[PDB]
């Protein structure tokens, strides 16, 4: 027979329609509710194996998604069984995502409509970080728009809360996260008592991304990316970034030592704005304790000079009707 | 939103158990050895009490839905204690919680060949049933409990030692034996738990400065008049447990 479920709605409520997005632990469909035409995404929770009943990294991201309530922060609107059983997390649907728009060459952004993404990409992670949670997965197909022309941070598969490391013990957080080309040097160093810090220097591959249309730096192996972002930044030094030497990899992973900084410059070419170039620059700071965070990014002069950030609705629908993802 | 799980005395007495032949008192207790099944698992798999209690309140809300009767306490628990090890950030192995859940229930007979077809099912039939519970749920599993209110709220009115010891005893006690924590919010419960160790210590708070009670700063909505049935229904129910009161009673 039958069981009652009166708080877990079956998802035939909802009719399929396109895979919209083939990610790491993520199947996601696009459908639309078979009464309200409502559009939804549908991420089908992965059961590959998981010999160990429900997903506990799935239940770790169901929980986050559930605190998290945020204007630019994916919407969960709730969870779908199908009566061997699957279940579906259901999201309020969003058209476009920042990685279909940059690489679309039809696709172009105003000085105005760049700084209000980042002003609404900013504001999230002030969020969520004052939530004490970290993204861990930042790179620009993680980042939705609406039809509306709202920013939102999406996939939070790899997130995870964090704490205040005191009473002497550093915390020991997981270290392979985050895309390779997004990923920051602590990480790549084997840090394992990381923060915030992170998912800021995400933000400046996104800044960049911005202009350049392409993720900037590249990389096949953590060894080769190391590298490429000693290219562009600097050299690795105890003299730009006090104690680096302590982590096990330090000249132990061969790293190149002649190296000045070359941001500012190699990037001139692209954005001409100087106040965007100072921010992508204190953003891409070595030094995770120097870089730049949620707050003081957002009080920067870009955010307040002559070409103020302008709403974006107007572009998106006059532009293209279609919705831009892969 | 944030009163589903909240119940009035009448839905407690039509209980989904209650429409198949199970009285008031008979459900009462079914719950209340849940609770100690839990406790006594629990203790074995050597996890935190906060994770028993999250895997009680499971239990609890989990039978305002589902029916004894269509559901044993028996194999709801292990299940329910499983997910809420996982949820607290304890996670115990699916195996390791079956063994230490079959010499619970079975202290005599011996483990299933780990191989056979018997234990392979009663394998798959708790990763069904934790499901099970999931959805009953409405995967709504971040749980707050009386005990974070009541370290606050003895440090509010600063009391001994052996005042807040007893405090979490009811604490602990009020969520085994009681379905308070499906009638009222966590603060509310605490103050319950304080008012009735101090009458057990006769312990007297001091009135404010002002002339108002020390409940006051923890839930506005509680009245001298609500603690005291509460408190004489906890007590009530902890004079029938054998044993229970006598590991609070002053014996010098």
């Amino acid at each position: 027979d039958s069981v009652e479920c009166p708080f877990c709605d079956e998802v035939s409520k909802y009719e399929k329609l396109a895979k919209i997005g083939q990610g790491t632990f993520g199947e996601v469909f696009k459908a639309r509710h078979r009464k309200t035409g409502q559009k939804v995404a549908l991420k089908k929770v992965l059961m590959e194996n998981e010999k160990e009943g429900f997903p506990i990294t799935a239940l770790r991201e169901i929980k986050i998604l559930q605190l998290l309530k945020h204007e630019n922060v994916v919407n969960l609107i709730e969870i779908c069984r199908t009566k061997k059983g699957s279940i579906y997390l259901v999201f309020d649907f969003c058209e476009h995502d920042l990685a279909g728009l940059l690489s679309n060459v039809l696709v172009k952004f105003t000085l105005s409509e760049i700084k209000r993404v980042m002003q609404m990409l900013l504001n999230g992670l002030y969020y969520i970080h004052r939530n004490k949670i970290l993204h861990r997965d930042m790179k620009a197909a993680n980042v939705l728009i609406t039809r509306d022309g709202v920013l939102k941070l999406a996939d939070f598969g790899l997130a995870r809360a964090f704490s205040l490391a005191k009473n002497s013990q550093p915390n020991r957080y997981t270290n392979r996260v985050v895309t390779l080309w997004y990923r920051p040097p602590e990480l790549l160093l084997g840090e394992r008592d990381y923060g915030p810090p992170i998912d800021l220097w995400g933000a400046g591959c996104i800044m960049a991304e911005m202009w350049t249309r392409s993720p900037i730096m590249q990389g096949n192996t953590e060894q080769h990316q190391l590298a490429l972002i000693s290219q562009l930044c600097g050299s690795i030094t105890p003299e730009v970034w006090p104690n680096v030497d302590n982590y096990e990899l330090y000249e132990k992973l061969e790293l190149v030592k002649g190296q000045k900084r070359k941001v500012k410059d190699r990037l001139k070419a692209y954005v001409r704005d100087p106040y965007a170039l100072d921010l992508i620059d204190k953003l891409l700071v070595l030094d995770p304790a120097q870089r730049i965070d949620s707050d003081d990014a957002l009080n920067h002069d870009f955010f307040w000079s002559d070409p103020m950030p302008s709403d974006l609705k107007g572009m998106l629908s006059t532009h293209l009707t279609s919705m831009f993802e892969y | 939103n944030n009163k589903r799980w909240y119940f009035t005395r009448e839905q407690l007495e039509n209980s989904p158990s209650r429409r198949f032949g199970v009285d008031p008192d008979k459900e009462l207790s079914y719950r209340q050895q849940a609770a100690n099944l839990l406790q006594d698992m629990g203790q074995r798999l050597n996890v935190s009490q906060l994770t028993i209690n999250t895997a009680i309140v499971y239990m609890h809300r989990f039978y305002m839905i589902q029916s004894f009767t269509r559901f044993p306490g028996n194999s709801v628990a292990p299940a329910a204690l499983f997910l809420a090890a996982k949820v607290e950030g304890q996670p115990k192995k699916l195996e390791h919680v079956i063994k230490v859940a079959h010499t619970c229930l079975h202290p005599q007979e011996s483990l299933p060949d780990t191989r056979s077809e018997a234990y392979l099912q009663q394998v798959q039939d708790l990763v069904i049933l934790e499901s099970i519970i999931l959805q009953t749920l409405g995967f709504e599993l971040t749980i707050d409990h009386p005990h974070t209110h009541v370290v606050k709220c003895t440090q509010l009115v600063r009391a001994s030692k052996d005042l807040a010891q007893t405090s979490y005893f009811m604490a602990t006690n009020s969520l085994h034996l009681t379905t308070f924590s499906l009638q009222y919010t966590p603060p509310v419960v605490a103050c319950v738990c304080i008012h009735l160790a101090c009458k057990w210590s006769n312990w007297e708070i001091p009135v404010s400065t002002d002339g108002k009670h020390w409940w006051e700063y923890v839930d506005a909505t509680v009245t001298l008049e609500l603690l005291d049935e509460l408190t004489h229904e906890l007590l009530q129910i902890l004079e029938k447990t054998p044993n229970r009161l006598k590991r609070i009673w002053n014996w010098r």
